[PDB]
């Protein structure tokens, strides 16, 4: 297996905690957030078969980032990833998205065709959702949370000179979907589409994990978050948080 | 807390024989079980996860099944490299719990021990202590019994036993029994009997020692 | 600088069909749970309709079931209510703002409003 | 590749304290929970303590509860075990573990360390003492003995090491005095003399 690489998180990962309107205030919130200036892991897909799709822990929430030039990247979430338990499948088809919750039997290499080669059997289906697709080079960022019997997705998409490090700037992730599923999640995996040879590509992504922390957020007159500070980052920010 | 039990404790099988081991739990743990394998002097290795799912690289001969309280582990053909100890672990509820363990050996026909007896040396007597030793060399079956008799008396607490592992060329054991005596009470009694009982001999064999000799 | 303007309303015969539109400036609908409110002479104020975040269904009131439909156009910041048949006792003024779960303690804002009347 | 290395083993008097360190290399250490496992000499496997990915919640077994502490230093990829009020039943070999679990820590891979020996005793270091046994003259009978030495290993040499025959080394057994004892092979192929 290829060695892992790390990159600085910078000021990324801030999302809207709740659904309440706040304008021209400063609010202190204790919630699950990505700590500032943390190290995140970086996954490559480089061409005795290649194993570039590991199975990773979910913990208490996941921050996912992709900088793909073309669309190679859906997801699988679950506990056992077999037929003994239920799993969540998200697939981004060319025209529509499909979200399903069933008992699946997933293959050893769940790849896609540029289609249903992800599972051999799917029984006991208890959820099904179809909607618009989630969609130069662009940076697409997602935050996945699983709390009180609800799966919450937050998304952001920003058009991009140097791609070596994640950009230094502030942007807030906006709510996308709140699925009312009731399953337990401890593992997750990513799906890659392989074009048939007459297969790899520039598929790189970043994964990070959230922690319980207290943040101070600034709201503007229109309800948009403009600045945020981490209380436990440094002694200088402690004075600002204490007030 | 959860108790774990395994059966059997020790097993011996020949080449090409199917082997079955059982693990039992105190309460329901669904299919959250793991099966391990450890060889002497090395860290354990995981074989079966979730009570049915194997792992990449594990040969096709191994298998596992069961659910609830009872779980079963199975080997089809016993290749020579399957001598180890297997443990069953549960992870349904913290704290976790391992099992006692099951040992697996190879079988071979009955053999005959060559029991020897050795007296303490003079250099031992020069330092105010002595130890008498009985040797059982090259007997196959693990279970064998050695008893020290002082004028036809039964005593315990002054005897210690050491047994080695299987020897690859012949698959056979060796056993040593030691009994410690002080310099004031070593030759006071002529009757020192080493009695060996095993299923490899037609009759139990007792060899005596002569004081001074 | 939040500003809400409601349009669509007036005098109609019983059991008509009306489409009320809400234009919001300074606010992004995609982030909040919006609602439709009603107040009547001497009736104080009572909730009418609610439109939660996607992957959830509308929740009406018990006495208004099966008579209104809601829509949410996020691209142009529009909330619309389509009116089915109604009893003549439904004449009132209708407001458009955030839902009960999207309001703080210090929120006192209400737009102009629209009048709807059933002529019997 | 993946490598776990442990350090801190040795000899501790009763009532003492000790600290064991563990270093991880080759994989993302800050995304998993970790376990401490111990094995007694000539006995089974036991589970000691568990820590989550960001510190926080810590779990201990009922035997080592109230006198053991677990912690992690994520900046240097290090795991610690602090041991207090030690007694003679803790003599064992310790490993760091990343265990595969579909519940709690959702690890899809399992890794183990090398191991470190911790011995609790009040006896100082000492050198072996030898007393032979009477050799009787296959019928090749003889005797050798090593006795009264504390530290666990031993240097094996029968006849200058020219031949590898007679290699069955009987394991050492601990005495009530506090020191160890061994023996050695008796009969050798009588075709060399
Ligand atoms: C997936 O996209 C293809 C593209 O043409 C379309 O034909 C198909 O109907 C889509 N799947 C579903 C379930 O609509
Ligand atoms: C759920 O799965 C069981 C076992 O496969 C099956 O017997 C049952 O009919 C299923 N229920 C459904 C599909 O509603
Ligand atoms: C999911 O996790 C909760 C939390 O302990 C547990 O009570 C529940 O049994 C789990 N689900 C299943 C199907 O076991
Ligand atoms: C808020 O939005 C209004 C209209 O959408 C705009 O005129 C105003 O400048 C915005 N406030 C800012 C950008 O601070
Ligand atoms: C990130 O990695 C660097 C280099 O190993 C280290 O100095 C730094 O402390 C790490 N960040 C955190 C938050 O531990």
């Amino acid at each position: 297996q290829l060695p892992p690489a790390y990159t600085n998180s910078f000021t990324r990962g801030v999302y809207y905690p709740d659904k309440v309107f706040r304008s021209s205030v400063l609010h202190s919130t204790q919630d699950l957030f990505l700590p500032f200036f943390s190290n995140v892991t970086w996954f490559h897909v480089i061409s005795t078969k290649r194993f570039d799709n590991p199975v990773l822990p979910f913990n208490d929430g996941v921050y996912f980032a992709s900088i793909e030039k073309s669309n190679i990247i859906g997801w699988i979430f679950g506990t056992t990833l077999d037929s003994k338990t239920q799993s969540l499948l998200i697939v981004n088809n060319a025209t529509n998205v499909v979200i399903k919750v069933c008992e699946f039997q997933f293959c050893n290499d769940p790849f896609l065709d540029h289609e249903f080669r992800v599972y051999s059997s799917a029984n006991n289906c208890t959820f099904e959702y179809v909607s618009q697709p989630f969609l130069f080079k662009n940076l697409r960022e997602f935050v996945f949370k699983n709390i009180d019997g609800y799966f919450k997705i937050y998304s952001k998409h920003t058009p991009i000179r140097e791609p070596e490090d994640l950009p230094q700037g502030f942007s807030a992730l906006e709510p996308l979907v709140d699925l009312p599923i009731g399953i337990n999640i401890t593992r997750f995996q990513t799906l890659l589409a392989l074009h048939r040879s007459y297969t790899a590509g520039a598929a790189a992504y970043y994964v990070g994990y959230l922690q319980p922390r207290t943040f101070l957020l600034k709201y503007n007159e229109n309800g948009t978050i403009t600045d945020a500070v981490d209380c436990a980052l440094d002694p200088l920010s402690e004075t600002k948080c204490t007030l | 807390v959860i108790w774990m039990t395994q059966s059997p404790s020790s097993l011996s099988a020949s080449v090409g024989d199917r082997v079955t081991i059982t693990c039992q739990a105190s309460q329901d743990i669904r299919f959250y079980l793991n099966w391990y394998q450890q060889k002497p002097g090395k860290a354990p290795k995981l074989l079966i996860s979730d009570a049915s799912n194997m792992e990449t690289g594990v040969p096709s001969r191994f298998s596992g099944s069961g659910s609830g309280t009872d779980f079963t582990f199975t080997i089809s053909s016993l290749q020579p490299e399957d001598i180890a100890t297997y443990y069953c672990q549960q992870y349904d509820n913290l704290p976790f719990t391992f099992g006692p363990g099951t040992k697996v050996d190879f079988k071979r026909t009955v053999a005959a021990p060559s029991v020897f007896i050795f007296p303490p040396s003079d250099e031992q007597l020069k330092s105010g202590t002595a130890s008498v030793v009985c040797l059982l060399n090259n007997f196959y079956p693990r279970e064998a019994k050695v008893q020290w008799k002082v004028d036809n008396a039964l005593q315990s607490g002054n005897s210690q036993e050491s047994v080695t592992e299987q020897d690859s060329k012949d698959s056979t054991y060796s056993l040593s029994s030691t009994l410690t005596l002080s310099k004031a009470d070593y030759e006071k009694h002529k009757v020192y009997a080493c009695e060996v009982t095993h299923q490899g001999l037609s009759s139990p064999v007792t060899k005596s020692f002569n004081r001074g000799e | 600088q939040v500003q809400l303007q409601e349009s669509g309303g007036g005098l109609v015969q019983p059991g008509g069909s009306l489409r009320l539109s809400c234009a919001a400036s300074g606010l992004i609908i995609s982030r909040y749970d919006m609602s439709w409110y009603r107040q009547a002479p001497g009736k104080e104020r009572e909730l009418v309709a609610t439109t939660p975040i996607p992957a959830a269904r509308p929740q009406y009131a018990d006495s208004v079931k099966g008579r209104f439909t809601i829509s949410r156009d996020n691209a142009k910041n529009t909330v619309s209510l389509q009116m089915n048949s109604l009893k003549p006792e439904d004449t009132a003024v209708y407001y458009c703002n955030l839902g009960p779960e999207s309001q703080d303690h210090n929120y006192n804002y209400w737009g102009q409003g629209t009048q709807v009347t059933v002529s019997s | 590749e993946v490598q776990l290395v442990e350090s801190g083993g040795g000899v501790v008097q009763p009532g003492g304290s000790l600290r064991l360190s563990c270093a991880a290399s080759g994989f993302t250490f800050n995304s998993y929970g970790m376990h401490w496992v111990r094995q007694a000499p000539g006995k089974g496997l036991e589970w000691v303590a568990f820590i989550r990915y960001d510190g926080g919640n810590k779990y201990y077994a009922d035997s080592v509860k109230g006198r053991f502490t677990i912690s992690r230093d994520n900046s240097k990829n290090t795991l610690y075990l602090q041991m207090k009020s030690l007694r003679a039943e803790d003599t064992a070999v310790y490993y760091c573990a990343n265990l595969k679990d579909s519940r709690y820590s959702g690890s899809y891979y399992d890794y183990w360390g090398q191991g470190t020996l911790v011995t609790v005793s009040s006896a100082s270091t000492k050198g072996p003492s030898v007393f032979p046994l009477a050799p009787s003259s296959g019928t090749a009978a003889l005797g050798c003995l090593v006795k009264d030495y504390f530290p666990e290993p031993v240097t094996v040499s029968w006849n200058s090491g020219a031949l590898t025959s007679g290699v069955h080394t009987f394991p050492a057994v601990l005495q009530s005095s506090g020191l160890y004892s061994l023996s050695s092979v008796v009969t050798v192929p009588s075709s060399s003399l």
